[PDB]
């Protein structure tokens, strides 16, 4: 269920890009080149981090468990969990 | 990290867009989510500005399916509230909160959407003061009102829509006199044909929501305060309220046309769901009750003809029953008979401009709407012909 | 038809007694005042008047009396 | 309109009022305490700005105008304009 979950959300509401982050989101599976999905993913990933940490700021017991960023282009719906910071790029239909 | 200078800042009207996408976007993110036969689509309650707000009509809009104009007349119990008030919601994302809100300053009745302007509302009042309603703006107050003359708009507006689309959009208002006063999409200083109707005699023909005919030329019906349905213009010498449609029993309060024709046969008919509480159907050159449907309890008020299928409606009682009729399958029986929450006199019924779904205006600020997946748009052209026909004969043996 | 009215007057067994429950129906429908029922925001709404549209409305029962 | 508006918002599944803090990381908007809802949204706003850099440089034309930081039991639902952005607190119900 690799190449079939990739296709199956890719064929969504415009999904430009979903990867299960298998650590720092850098996996072999790219769902386009290497900066959008494992540059991003790893950029996303970190810095998704750094939004636990600044939920972290506000309340330390409180990781991040999802992110929506549905807007103009993009329904960028990234979760962290306990071992992936799912990344998500999208549009907006 | 103090709050002196951006409080002022929230003072200052540089936020009236920021709180206006605030409320759509908080609004988009209403229907929180975590990541680990009437269907009854959405009953539309607005907390403030819907309760014991009477409900005028239910416009629909071209632009952006799926969208009312929630347009409430000012009961008796909110003198201090503002005069009218008028709410579109989205109907899509399940979202008890309205869109956007736009109030008034006049009674509104019949307020109707600008068509080809998501950006903006405009809708005739009881003072047929059709005010301008900006919605790029938070200014739920009207930008621009209608002046209040004598031969201007004086009277309550049942009818202001455009005639055709925006080539020739003359968006005349129909008041309870006949005061019948052009106007653009747009523009709200003087109308652009200001006139009046002329009646047979006692002019002040109190029109009560009307429709067009199949073809949606600039023909009305007339909703008149006494029975007897009339047929007039705006455009030249056609403002003539005389094609009597003598053989009813009281103040036609809810006359919607025949649709347009796409599965059944044109039929230029128009039923009344009117004050007789025995809804009569009637043909635009039949001048006799085509046909007499159920004697409904309590006044009845409202009707309409479904966009998707042009011949079945929707008639109502005065005990709170939507009885949703079809007419080229079924005569002496309508489809769903429902009774609509509480016994009140049911004030608007409107079919969604995507269709196949009604909007019953219920008592005071509440919306229920019942949503349809069986008045689907049948193709029986002959059926429905002879359906009128056979009614057009026993309307008069 | 005798014939047939002969069957009617069995169905009118139950028809009259109907309408019995339709005139009491009427009745109760009487009894209750114009303000009683929201025929009076309604009538304000499409601009109608309210002690005439109790009259009116009277006037209807009358048309389904007859 | 503040009334309206900050009503029919806070109207919804547990919206604690519309808070907004500027470009700044200074709460221009705040319909709650000061100094709680200050140091919040300071805090998110320097690292929304973080994620502004972080999406921009990712998905190049994503107004930050929708931005559903969900955490462990809340979630700070950001729904403003491009500039200013709302802090407000609510579980993911």
């Amino acid at each position: 269920e690799v190449e079939e979950t990739l296709k199956r959300l890719q064929s969504q509401k415009g999904v430009q890009g979903i990867i299960v982050v298998n650590t720092e989101g850098i996996p072999i599976k790219s769902t386009m080149d290497n900066p959008t999905t494992t540059q991003y993913a790893s950029l996303m990933h970190s810095f998704i981090l750094k939004a636990r940490s600044t939920v972290r700021d506000i309340d330390p017991q409180n990781d991040l468990t999802f992110l929506r960023i549905r807007s103009k282009k993009n329904e960028i719906m990234v979760a962290p969990d306990k071992d992936y910071f799912l990344i998500v790029i999208q549009n907006p239909t | 990290l103090t709050e002196e200078e951006k409080q002022q800042i929230l003072h200052s009207e540089e936020f009236l867009s920021f709180f206006d996408h605030s409320t759509r976007i908080v609004e988009r993110a209403l229907s929180e989510q975590i990541n680990i036969k009437l269907s009854l689509n959405r009953q539309f309650f607005d907390e403030r500005w819907s309760k014991h707000r009477v409900v005028s009509c239910l416009d629909w809009s071209s632009q952006y399916p799926e969208l009312l104009v929630a347009s409430y007349n000012n009961n008796e119990d909110a003198p201090h509230e503002p005069d009218g008030v008028a709410l579109v919601w989205n109907m899509k994302y399940k979202k008890t909160t309205p869109e956007y809100v736009f109030h008034c300053q006049s009674a509104v009745m019949s307020a109707t959407f600008a068509k080809f302007h998501p950006n903006l509302v405009v809708g005739g009042t009881y003072s047929g003061q059709i005010v301008l309603w900006d919605n790029r703006s938070n200014k739920r107050t009207p930008v621009q009102r209608t002046p209040l003359s004598a031969a201007a708009h004086t009277h309550p507006v049942y009818c202001v829509n455009v005639v055709g689309t925006q080539n020739a959009h003359n968006l005349i208002s129909i008041s309870t006199d006949g005061k019948i006063c052009s106007w653009s999409l747009d523009m709200l200083s003087h109308p652009q044909d200001s006139m009046e109707l002329v009646h047979k005699q006692s002019k002040a023909v109190a029109v009560t929501s009307m429709s067009f005919p199949v073809g949606d030329v600039n023909n009305f019906v007339v909703g008149s305060e006494e029975g007897s349905v009339y047929t007039a213009c705006r455009h030249g010498s056609k403002a003539g309220i005389s094609e009597m449609f003598e053989g009813h029993q009281g103040p036609i309060t809810g006359i919607h046309c025949h649709a347009a024709v796409g599965a059944v046969d044109f039929s230029h008919l128009f039923v009344t769901s009117s004050f007789d509480w025995t809804v009569k159907l009637w043909s635009t050159k039949n001048n006799k009750p085509l046909y007499s449907f159920e004697d409904n309890a309590g006044y009845v008020y409202d009707v309409m003809w479904s966009p998707t299928h042009p011949a079945l409606f929707a008639c109502v009682d005065g005990m709170g029953r939507l009885d949703l009729w079809n007419l080229n399958n079924d005569t002496e029986v309508p489809t769903a008979s429902i009774s609509v929450e509480g016994n009140p006199a049911l004030n608007r019924v409107r079919w969604t401009h995507s269709g196949r779904e009604i909007a019953v205006g219920d008592s005071e600020g509440q919306i229920v709407i019942y949503d349809v997946g069986e008045q689907i748009a049948v193709p029986r052209n002959d059926e429905w012909a002879r359906f009128g026909r056979t009614l057009a004969e026993i309307n008069a043996n | 038809r005798p014939h047939i009215r002969g069957a009617i007057r069995e169905y009118q067994t139950q028809l009259i007694q109907r309408v019995k429950d339709d005139i009491e129906s009427l009745h109760d429908k009487f009894k209750v005042q114009y303000p009683q029922s929201q025929a009076c925001k309604m009538s304000h709404v499409r601009d109608l008047p309210p002690v005439s549209g109790s009259i009116i409305w009277a006037k209807q029962i009358d048309r389904q009396l007859t």
